[PDB]
RNA sequence: UUGUAUACCUAUACAUUACCGCUAAAGUAGAUGAUUUAUAUUACUUGUGAUAUAAAUUUUGAAACUUUAGUGAGUAGGAAGGUACAAUGGUAUGCGUAGAAGUGUUUGGCGUAAGCCUGCAUGGAGCUGCCAUUGGUACAGAUCUUGGUGGAUAGUAGCAA
RNA sequence: CAUCUAGUAGCUGGUUCCUUCCGAAGUUUCCCUCAGGAUAGCUGGUGCAUAUAAAUAAUCUUAUCUGGUAAAG
RNA sequence: UGAUAAAGUGCUGAUAGAUUUAUAUGAUUACAGUGCGUUAAUUUUUCGGAAUUAUAUAAUGGCAUAAUUAUCAUUGAUUUUUGUGUUUAUUAUAUGCACUUGUAUGAUUAACAAUGCGAAAGAUUCAGGAUACCUUCGGGACCCGUCUUGAAACACGGACCAAGGAGUCUAACAUAUGUGCAAGUUAUUGGGAUAUAAACCUAAUAGCGUAAUUAACUUGACUAAUAAUGGGAUUAGUUUUU
RNA sequence: UAGAGAGUUAAACAGUACGUGAAACUGCUUAGAGGUUAAGCCCGAUGAACCUGAAUAUCCGUUAUGGAAAAUUCAUCAUUAAAAUUGUAAUAUUUAAAUAAUAUUAUGAGAAUAGUGUGCAUUUUUUCCAUAUAAGGACAUUGUAAUCUAUUAGCAUAUAC
């Protein structure tokens, strides 16, 4: 908990992180997106994911191939917020940062995406 | 900051022989072409075993090659030894065999040839079987080395049986306290 | 330690190389027990071997296009990378921009009821043309009920 | 004759300690000299790795003579390689024309042991000493062992 | 001038200065040429601020323009006239520099033969004797 | 012993013509039939008979007198003239670089020889061109 | 001082990008009329294919080129590659009284770096690149060794029984 | 005085080129052992066996067993 | 009224950067756009103009039920697989031929314009340069080697220079890698043959290995002429083989 | 003693610290500066000095024209004499049957080399120069304008709750 913040993403935050920041893992290498063939060539024979909005679907509405839809991604190497942080070593509910922000993870992803 | 890249991040295989023999590296030139362009794991075993040392390519007998060749439904295959093929004088009748080896021994050459079958090199094999069809891929027993019996010694356990390093043989040479229950203990 | 010295034989020094070193069938006469060393490669021409139609008929393909293929474009300030990754972005991006162009006309009409000048081309081409292209959808209710 | 270019004296130039630490760096003999002291501070090193060091298991042969326990031995395992190369199978026509009179004291061998898996042909072996199983598998194929020096 | 390389690149040098051995200013027995400091407390080696920098390999030159002279070319030592003719086919990528111990008598053939083959030399008009 | 791929590995790091030159990692070799002096594999001395050598002149400063391929019909044990067969185009620049791309109906070393010939003709061009410089 | 508010400033951290390395993965080796590409004749499908005639690129130190990703603290210590010195065996149809080794230097450079090449000045007879094999092989320290030198100091040291 | 004698030293001191990569230990047992070893651990090197699941292995959830410290008395 | 959320919502003004030797050994690939294109109505500013409606097929919504599946609470509401019309909306496919200074240039940075001519020998213009310095200024900045838990230390050494100066040789073993031969192997004590302390040839031995165990005396590794340890398990490969 | 001038010498920077002549350490010259951790140092600039590198022909084209020269196998071809290549055939050799490879012969098509000639340029072939389109275009250094990545700030066209 004290090394982490989390919360509950919008649909807009699912899209903007996969559109702008979404990279993907191709035989242990990190491959950007740039087209639908990077998603389709690895998740269409087994799973049924060919588009980007496929990958946005079974992550947002947590579908039966969520295990693959989110381990396909690389970890989202986010920027730093604009305006920065609040304290980083108090809880969100104390005076702000770590732990569950819970709907205010959206406002913070606008700064980082 | 990120985590955390000790080992064996750098893998410790071989990617080349350690060997300045030109006839051996011409076979590496074939078999990188053969492995890359026919993706058979036959040709990747031949390539990876062509890199190896003198240990890890142990010899193989003329009697162990005649006796792996009682593989059923295989009357016409080739014996592939990335290694040497030694003569066995405990084998009284050599069968009719097709042998591909790096070194076939000289007296193993005549007993294969007077039978008579084939000694081939690994480029007479690349033409006959570019994908390793009709092949018996055989190696020698690695840990038949004497050096392997000395790995490794620390008495207390009834597994041990692991061969101490000792200059001569006989009593007076490491046979009393720890070997013998009337001298200290048995190990 | 280097091979290739220019060597001149005589003929009775060339007759004796089959006695000193052996032959490829028999052993030597003068080096008792010596056989000639066997190579690891008999054919040894990698140029003939790589042609070679025993080898060449089993190989895969050189499949040839090389994939340099890098830059990640941003599909939130691009549109030609957003309409490539997600078609149906185009559909609603048009469907809202066409409705946004229709909200404009209802505003500049309802404002200009205090001026109501034209009806021609200058500040009312993007207004009064589409205000009278609702006669072009008078047809769609009238002439399309013949089916 | 050895390299030094590959030795590590040539890579430790010039780092201060030469492989050996700041702390307990190379001194002359900090455990003693040689195999001492095997029962005290090198006890563990001598058992393990060398058990049976330190004691006495006995019978003192003042003047051993190794020309007494000489006895070069030979299994049944080989035994047919001694007789020449084509008679191996020139007798398996089938035609039992031949038990080969083998004399191992002319081949340098003195005992015939029996590890074997021997073929079904008769032989006439002449060793000095016998294994019991040697003479039980050669009699099982119609052979002898002429007990000769 | 003479035959400039093969649509030349713009050379970016990571730093132009060189590397100076620590405390080599204090002593006239220390050359400036870089020795790595091994000492247990050494503030250069432990990379404290304000000190003289150490050569790591982030300083290494672009691989395109490594060993390129300012004039575009890599360098090729020339020792006699037949060695210059090796540059008949490399004059879009190489200079030529006459070896310091080539005499004035023989440097005259080399600067002659390198206008024909169009080799750009790095030291023309050296060891002349610009007289007859 | 017969192959060129064997022959090269016996020479690829020490021969009389290898020129290691201190920094740009391996471009040079000085054997008389190279066409692009590099030590590559078969831009090389002996290839056993596709050793193509474009040279001047013989009559300097005439033309590109090409030492050609020496091919099969002597052994390739070499000359007192026996193995080498030496034909030399002249008259132009455009009508002898076409009668050297035409003497080589087979294409691999051609364009190293069409650049070594086009640079020998340039190398004796200053006897007509680049005049008195007033 | 206590409780808050916005707005800024600030790392070698984080993001993107350029470049170095290291790591890990992948590609490429028909040269004989081999592969393409642009035209120019015919079988024909409408169109493509084939023969023919019109220009090039490619003998990738197969230890080489090409492609993509990540990554980077370090004493003791280990390991790879690289660089200085001297030799021996080969080698460069090497260099040199038309000036070798050495030294000097705001000559110009190259190399991440050890170091290297170069001009000029002095110098006067020898020396260097490559492949191998080497060795009495690289110095700042050791109250190191030998030699030379500086301050202190031209002296309030002093040369006064 | 010269030699044996370059006597020995678990002790002090010094130990000579660059870059790249990986990266410790002050603990175990035993020793006339406590300024020191040998030993195991930690380190590196070198491989090897398995690359156009249902192999397993490591912090949580579940199931179960264990525990006598905080608290309680 | 405000707050939260969403829609390339849209617009504006900036900053920094722009690999790319498109073959010193693989198509400039496909997409998309612009230029001549049977019509016929319906409008439009009236200009080479411009808009609309009319063509099939495939969907998808909104609506009206009829089924069906299954659940917060059930007066009902939500939901899965459907069905068909009622219907009213929206997307997709049906753009061939030739041409052109319209995307990924398959890490794109590419254009218009100004300055300045690389003079026969030698100027000049623009940009750059801790060359060894000097000048100027702001930030940084303790003295190294060492033993140490910790050194700038009021710990020790070092005034300065040049030359010299410290992990070797050997015996024995081990592992590893190289190489040769391989039930072997190694001539190296000698002897020959000569060409020169080398190189060459070679007898008979011997070492190590191929057989061990036991204090010693004894004894000594199964009927594989055909079972790699016999058997089992885990098993890469093999015209295997279905 | 010596200094200065001569003189010998290839040279006395070779005259008995007699080859070379380094560093430490400084006398003199020359050039800036000086109360600013004691100096020295690092980074980024700076004044002065010095130094280094840098256009090879068009837009929306390695142009139409027009001129000039010369090979005299080429000129397009035809003809001849050779020298090899490639691909057939055959014989002797290895590896005895084919297979391969090596010589020694022959064969064909296509090229290339030197010789002659509707022709020497018969309108072509080689080899040079002024003449159009949008410019001195190319080069470097700038300014501009647009694109793409990463990023900063600012406005407000509507919907939902």
């Amino acid at each position: 908990e004290p090394y982490i913040t989390w919360g509950y993403p919008n649909l807009k935050s699912v899209r903007e992180l996969i559109y702008k920041r979404g990279f993907v893992k191709h035989n242990r290498q990190r491959v950007p997106i740039t087209d639908n063939f990077v998603i389709e060539r690895k998740l269409r024979q087994a799973h049924q994911i060919q588009c980007v909005e496929d990958l946005v679907h079974e992550i947002f509405t947590v579908g039966p191939n969520f295990k693959y839809a989110s381990n396909f991604l690389w970890p989202f190497k986010l920027n730093t917020p604009t305006g920065g942080w609040r304290k980083k070593a108090n809880h969100y509910v104390n005076g702000g940062d770590f732990g569950n922000r819970e709907d205010q993870i959206n406002r913070l992803l606008r700064k980082m995406v | 900051g990120i985590d955390i890249n000790h080992k064996y991040d750098r893998k410790v295989r071989r990617t080349e022989p350690k060997s300045q023999d030109v006839y051996l590296r011409l076979l590496v030139k074939l078999y990188r072409f053969l492995q890359r362009r026919t993706n058979k794991k036959f040709n990747r075993i031949i390539l990876k075993r062509l890199f190896m040392s003198k240990i890890n390519r142990p010899p193989l007998s003329l009697q162990r090659i005649a006796r792996f060749f009682k593989a059923a439904n295989q009357p016409e295959s080739t014996i592939v030894v990335v290694g040497t093929v030694t003569d066995d004088a405990r084998l009284l009748v050599v069968p009719k065999l097709t042998v591909c080896a790096l070194h076939v021994t000289q007296t193993a050459r005549e007993r294969i040839l007077k039978a008579g079958g084939e000694v081939l090199t690994f480029d007479q094999l690349a033409l006959r079987s570019p994908t390793g069809k009709n092949t018996l891929l055989l190696q020698g027993r690695r840990t038949a080395r004497t050096a392997c019996k000395h790995f490794g010694k620390a008495p207390g356990v009834p597994h041990s049986h692991t061969r101490p390093y000792v200059r001569s043989k006989g009593r007076k040479f490491e046979r009393a306290r720890g070997r013998r229950s009337s001298c200290g203990y048995k190990k | 330690g280097h091979v290739g010295r220019f060597v001149i034989w005589t003929e009775s020094a060339f007759a004796r190389l089959n006695d000193l070193f052996g032959t490829w069938k028999k052993p030597s006469t003068l080096k008792k027990g010596y056989n000639l060393p066997q190579p690891k490669m008999a054919n040894t021409d990698l140029s003939r071997l790589l042609k070679s139609e025993e080898i060449r008929k089993v190989l895969r393909d050189p499949r040839k296009r090389v994939f340099r293929s890098v830059r990640r474009l941003n599909p939130l300030t691009n549109v030609r990378q957003l309409i490539k990754l997600n078609p149906y972005a185009e559909v609603l991006k048009r469907r809202a921009a066409l409705a946004a162009e229709k909200r404009t006309v209802a505003k500049v009409l309802a404002k200009a009821k205090k001026q109501n000048v034209e009806l021609a081309k200058s500040h009312f081409a993007n207004v009064a043309t589409k205000a009278a292209a609702n006669r072009a959808k008078l047809l769609a209710a009238r002439k399309k009920k013949v089916a | 004759m050895s390299n030094i270019k590959r030795k590590k004296t040539r890579k430790l130039r010039g780092h201060v300690s030469h492989g050996h630490g700041r702390i307990g760096k190379h001194r002359k003999h900090p455990g003693g000299r040689g195999n001492a002291g095997g029962m005290h501070h090198h006890r563990i090193n001598f058992d393990k790795y060398h058990p049976g060091y330190f004691g006495k298991v006995g019978m003192r042969n003042f003047h051993l003579r190794r020309q007494h326990k000489f006895r070069p031995e030979i299994n049944l395992d080989k035994l047919w390689s001694l007789v020449g190369a084509e008679k191996f199978a020139e007798l398996e026509k089938e035609k039992s024309t031949k038990a080969p009179v083998i004399d191992l004291v002319k081949f340098g061998y003195y005992k015939l042991l029996g590890r074997g898996h021997l073929p079904a042909r008769p032989v006439i072996v002449k060793a000095k000493y016998f294994s019991k199983k040697a003479e039980d598998k050669i009699k099982k194929a119609g052979g002898v062992c002429l007990l000769s020096a | 001038m003479t035959i400039r390389p093969a649509y030349r690149p713009k050379i970016v040098k990571k730093r132009t200065k060189h590397f100076i051995r620590h405390q080599s200013d204090r002593y006239a027995k220390l050359s400036h040429k870089w020795r790595k400091p091994k000492g247990i407390d050494n503030r250069v080696r432990r990379r404290f601020k304000g000190q003289y920098l150490m050569p790591n390999i982030g300083y290494g030159s672009n691989k395109r323009t490594r060993h390129m002279l300012p004039t575009g070319f890599k360098k090729f030592l020339v020792h006699n006239v037949r060695e210059l003719e090796v540059l008949l086919m490399q004059n879009r990528v190489y200079c030529g520099e006459i070896a310091h111990g080539v005499s004035s008598k023989k440097r005259k053939e080399i600067v002659e033969r390198a206008k024909q083959l169009s080799v750009r030399l790095t030291n023309p008009n050296g060891r002349l004797r610009s007289q007859e | 012993a017969t192959s060129s791929h064997l022959n090269w590995l016996i020479i690829r790091n020490n021969n009389a013509f290898l020129l290691k030159k201190r920094d740009v990692k391996k471009p040079f070799s000085t054997e008389p039939n190279n066409l692009a002096s590099v030590s590559s594999y078969r831009y090389s001395g002996i290839v056993h008979k596709k050793t193509l050598g474009v040279v001047p002149a013989a009559d300097k400063k005439g033309f590109t007198a090409v030492l050609k391929k020496g091919k099969y019909a002597q052994r390739p044990a070499k000359n007192t003239v026996r193995v080498d067969f030496k034909a030399g185009p002249r008259r132009s620049l455009k009508k002898l670089k076409n009668l050297l791309i035409g003497s080589k109906y087979r294409k691999d070393l051609t364009q190293a020889a069409l650049r070594r010939a086009s640079a020998v003709l340039r190398s004796q061009k200053p006897a007509p061109v680049k005049g008195k410089k007033a």
